[PDB]
RNA sequence: AUAAUAGUAAAGAUGAAAUAAAUAAUUAUAAGACUAAUAUAUGUGAAAAUAUUAAUUAAAUAUUAACUGACAUUGAG
């Protein structure tokens, strides 16, 4: 099944703001690689101010580096990520939602499909065919 | 006094076509009752096609059909299709579950 | 490195429910070496200035001004208790920085505090007043309210 | 350290409310009375009131009804009124 | 029509992973097993090719 | 058999484009039992029932 | 174009050909023709 | 039959619209048929419509929507003041002229194909002008139209390699050329959009030929001198060029070199005065506008 | 509810009342229950019921193609 994973990592060095977003990316990406999992895409979504002030594990936090990471798992596994999320520190949120792949099998992400693009090949064959 | 307000004047766009008629006080009247937000649709993604449940992860555009303090609009106001106004308000809960709106 | 407290606003609050009005004004404290502290984060010290420290200064409800029991919850008495406030910011010397009020409830005193806060009795603190705002405190389902009463 | 400093100012604002009014220092009542006008559009003060006692969910539920009603009774009055006045106006 | 070179194998080899990863039975839905235990169901009593009812 | 097809492809298209005759392709002409290795037998290793099918539905 | 098209982002008409002994007869036939 | 006579009657001859009587937006040309009744029918409160139009009405002309509705009331307006500013368009004896030099869209030329090296523009223009389609109805001309290019793939895939096989087998730039011309010419046969809906030249706004000169007692008319009013005390936000109101058109006043001071003194009821104007130019846009230029002429 | 903080003398309740370093304000901690707007229970479900979010499993729509060939309806117990 494919799923679109939403973390907000939390800052805690301002010199170093995508730091743990990039280490918790790769700690995700290989439990997804190593299951029989496929990674599809990693959006960055950069530094934004949370709605408000959030707490977890004991801490507060004001802003979050955002990510999203598309990718394909068995539910047993996609269960297993999120147990991870919600027990890492530096997770502050993490929501999955699944993406229906009844009709096609190649979707892009919502924040891709918001734009109009549907698919990966979409994407991929307007940076190719016109760049 | 050489001053009128502007709800009591009426500023004839240029190019258009007017009668005598659009330089009385009905024609200020006539044009405050029939005064519709319907150039909106054309504006209004969600009056587009688009499935507003897409926009779970985008909270600016989400942030266009709740009020000042969060609340989600009736569709009597949002003037949506009884299906995209579900949709949007699953969007907007949803969003606020992730913690971005 | 040195315990350095400064007032940079004042939050003037009132609380106007149906059997009273509670007006408190209070001091925002600002130390202004809390950055010069060691061991001290870039979350730490946007979280110290996004709530900064509050201290009461002038407590006052209807009853302090005589009002008992029934007369408590009028329109007089959260007329005069306002003025009485409005008095006691300008006898402490309290009128120098920005003030912020904000209301709570919509008892019978919530139009009485804008009244007297928009004539004479608050010539002197409107001129201060930066920002109005509502507190009211909603609950999302939350805890089951008491039984209608049979009247 | 200076960073946390210069960008506080967004941040105090970025986590606002939406119950807030920045003061005219001119006519300070004619703020109150916009902030009057958030509370109504968003029914505070009537949703305060209601939940001041408890109702039956069937109680809720029948007055829900009767609510949308009346507001859809007064849609399609209006409508009505409008076509009189139209047609006295074209001499009908 | 010819005259990037070809991709090496390890590259090829790793698009076929990504592909039968994607289409493995083990990744997806119960409800993909179930309808293709129905064909092999539906094989293994038919009267003939097409007899569905 | 680690052996692939694709990379088994690769070799009998090398190999006839290069002239190398490795041991490996005589076993690859029985992994497969092509014992030619021209154009026309990758062709023909790599035929889809669908295209049958194709036909059999025109007639 | 199908068969003979230029995108990076064919369609199944390419395989089709190849399989088909299409691309490969019309290659030749064009070669040919060039002759 | 009497389905024939129904189709040549007079009530067929007025094409359906359905477009509010009660319009607010900016107005550039009519919208309705203006009806007209003589004064012997209006007696008679008579039309022609299905009813009777109420006795209240006095004028003779009117606009409407539907003949009977369910409120047992016809729609329509009682005014017919659209063709008042067509004769005042008349009066002023500007002719409308393009700012592009196009052809004279009532003329039959002979044009050729110097604008038709854009067929790559155009040919697509049919899929990519649908700036208001629905978000399904426009995606089904991906697959309709899919199928129907892709019946013609047998025929595209012998011709190229029969009349540019070089190209085949060297670069693609002329192969998307000879795409782009093998659709037009096979689409040419075709009928898509073959009624085009788009405005032909001035609308009927004017049928006046440029060229003539005005004859008048006093010697030729050098420059055409119109009435006019003032509608702003300043010029347009953002725009060199003040409004005017001249004969039912809003057009763009440029002075001299100074404003009178009569703007300053009367200020926003600057268009409570009449001024002399001198019409420059008159212009079509595409929306169906016109484009009229004056300059204010002032006593000297 | 508890603790801290300054700040005070009343607070709370009612038709009016009276029974049992506070109230109010700003912080911090804990617990249980509940689910604001959207919202029409529209819809869905056999009924009872069902409206904070996500996931897993199960079921649910329309048309078309092919197939079975009355295999249906109702239903005491
Ligand atoms: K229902
Ligand atoms: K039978
Ligand atoms: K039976
Ligand atoms: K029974
Ligand atoms: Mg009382
Ligand atoms: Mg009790
Ligand atoms: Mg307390
Ligand atoms: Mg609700
Ligand atoms: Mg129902
Ligand atoms: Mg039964």
């Amino acid at each position: 099944m494919l799923y679109e994973l939403i973390g907000l990592v939390r800052i805690t060095n301002s010199n170093a703001p995508k730091l743990e977003a990039k280490e918790l990316s790769s700690t995700i990406g290989k439990l997804i690689i190593q299951n029989r999992g496929v990674v599809r895409d990693i959006v960055p979504m950069g530094i934004r101010y949370l709605p408000k002030i959030m707490k977890k594990d004991q801490e507060k936090h004001f802003r979050a580096y955002h990510f999203l990471m598309l990718f394909d798992s068995s539910a047993a596994v996609q269960s297993e990520i999120l147990r991870t999320l919600k027990k890492d520190p530096r997770v502050i949120r993490s929501s999955i939602v699944k993406v229906d792949l009844d009709k096609q099998l190649d979707r892009a992400s919502s924040l891709h499909r918001s734009l109009g693009k549907k698919s990966i090949l979409e994407l991929v064959n307007e940076d190719y065919q016109s760049i | 006094t050489k001053k009128i307000d502007q709800s009591l004047s009426k500023k004839l766009p240029k190019g258009t076509i007017y009668d005598p008629f659009d330089f009385s006080m009905g024609r200020i009247h006539l044009d405050r009752k029939y005064q519709a937000n319907k150039n909106s649709n054309r504006n209004d993604i969600m009056k587009s096609g688009a499935n507003p449940l897409e926009f779970y992860a985008r909270p600016r555009i989400l942030s266009r059909y709740v009020t000042s303090t969060g609340r989600i609009q009736h569709r009597d106001i949002t003037g949506l299709s009884a299906k995209n106004q579900r949709r949007l308000s699953k969007a907007i809960r949803r969003c606020q579950a992730i913690g971005l709106m | 490195y040195k315990p350095k407290e400064e007032v940079v606003k004042y939050i003037l609050h009132g609380k106007f429910t149906k059997n009273n009005t509670h007006l408190t004004f209070s001091s925002v404290v600002e130390d202004k070496n809390f950055h010069k502290n060691k061991g001290l984060t870039y979350n730490d010290t946007m979280l110290y200035y996004l709530n900064l420290p509050q201290k009461v200064k002038i407590s006052l409800s209807t009853g302090c001004l005589g009002f008992r029991k029934a007369a408590r919850g009028e329109y007089e008495a959260a007329f005069q208790t306002s003025g009485r406030m409005f008095e006691l910011i300008k006898e402490k010397n309290m009128l120098n920085k920005d003030i912020e009020v904000v209301m709570d409830d919509f008892g019978k005193g919530r139009a009485a505090f804008i009244s007297a806060l928009v004539g004479k009795e608050g010539a002197s603190v409107v001129k201060k007043v930066v920002k109005i705002s509502d507190a009211t405190k909603l609950k999302f389902g939350g805890v089951r309210s008491p039984k209608m009463r049979r009247l | 350290a200076e960073i946390a400093r210069s960008s506080v100012e967004n941040a105090q604002m970025r986590f606002n409310s939406g119950k807030s009014i920045i003061v005219n220092k001119n006519n300070p009542a004619e703020s109150f009375k916009r902030l009057n006008r958030i509370m109504f559009e968003n029914n505070i003060p009537g949703d305060k009131r209601s939940q001041r006692f408890y109702m039956k969910p069937g109680k809720v539920a029948e007055l829900k009804r009767s609510q949308r009603h009346r507001k859809e009774f007064m849609m399609g009055f209006k409508r009505l009124i409008e076509i009189v006045k139209d047609a006295k106006r074209k001499g009908y | 029509s010819g005259l990037v070179g070809i991709e090496d194998i390890e590259k090829l080899e790793d698009r076929r992973e990504a592909i039968l990863r994607i289409l493995s039975m083990r990744n997806s839905e119960n409800k993909n097993a179930i309808k293709m235990a129905v064909e092999l169901a539906r094989k293994e009593f038919e009267r003939f090719p097409g007899d569905t009812g | 058999e680690k052996t692939t097809l694709l990379r088994d492809i690769r070799t009998i298209q090398d190999a006839l484009s290069s002239g190398s005759t490795p041991k490996e392709l005589l076993e690859i002409k029985q992994r497969y039992g092509i014992q030619d290795f021209s154009q026309e037998t990758v062709r023909q290793l790599l035929q889809l029932d669908i295209s049958g099918l194709e036909v059999n539905l025109e007639k | 174009m199908g068969s003979l098209s230029n995108e990076k982002f064919f369609d199944i008409s390419l395989v089709d050909s190849y399989l088909n002994k299409d691309l490969k007869n019309i290659s030749n036939k064009i070669d040919s023709k060039l002759n | 039959t009497l389905a024939e006579l129904l189709g040549r009657s007079r009530i067929a001859q007025v094409a359906n619209n359905h477009k509010p009587l009660t319009y607010t937006g900016k107005k550039f040309h009519p919208t309705h048929q203006i009806i007209e009744t003589k004064p012997s029918t209006l007696y008679r409160q008579e039309w022609g419509l299905k009813s009777a139009i109420p006795s209240k009405i006095k004028s003779r002309y009117l606009v409407y929507n539907d003949l009977d509705t369910l409120e047992r009331i016809t729609t329509f307006e009682p005014r017919g003041g659209t063709q008042w500013n067509r004769l005042r368009f008349q009066e002023m004896g500007v002719p409308i002229v393009s700012n592009i030099g196009r052809q004279n869209p009532f003329f039959k030329y002979i044009s050729r194909p110097e604008d038709e090296s854009h067929a790559k523009l155009s040919l697509f223009k049919e899929m990519k002008g649908d700036t208001d389609i629905s978000p399904a109805a426009m995606k089904k001309r991906l697959k309709k139209i899919t199928a129907l290019i892709r019946s013609f793939q047998d025929e595209f895939k012998e011709w190229l390699v029969e009349n540019h096989p070089d190209e085949l087998k060297l670069n693609s730039n002329k192969l998307e050329d000879y795409v782009v011309k093998f659709l037009n010419k096979k689409l040419e046969t075709k009928t898509n959009k073959k009624f085009n809906t788009e405005i032909i030249g001035t609308g009927g706004l004017s049928y006046s030929l440029p060229g003539k000169l005005k004859n008048s007692p006093n010697g030729v008319i050098q420059r055409t001198v119109v009435p006019g009013r003032i509608l702003n005390v300043v010029k347009e936000n953002n725009d060199n060029k003040w409004l005017a109101a001249i004969g039912g058109f809003v057009a763009d006043v440029v002075f001299f070199q100074s404003p009178p001071s009569s703007f300053n003194s009367m200020g926003d009821f600057i268009r409570m005065k009449t001024f002399l104007f001198e019409i420059l130019e008159a212009s079509m846009e595409k929306n169906g506008s016109v484009s009229m230029h004056a300059r204010l002429l002032e006593p000297q």
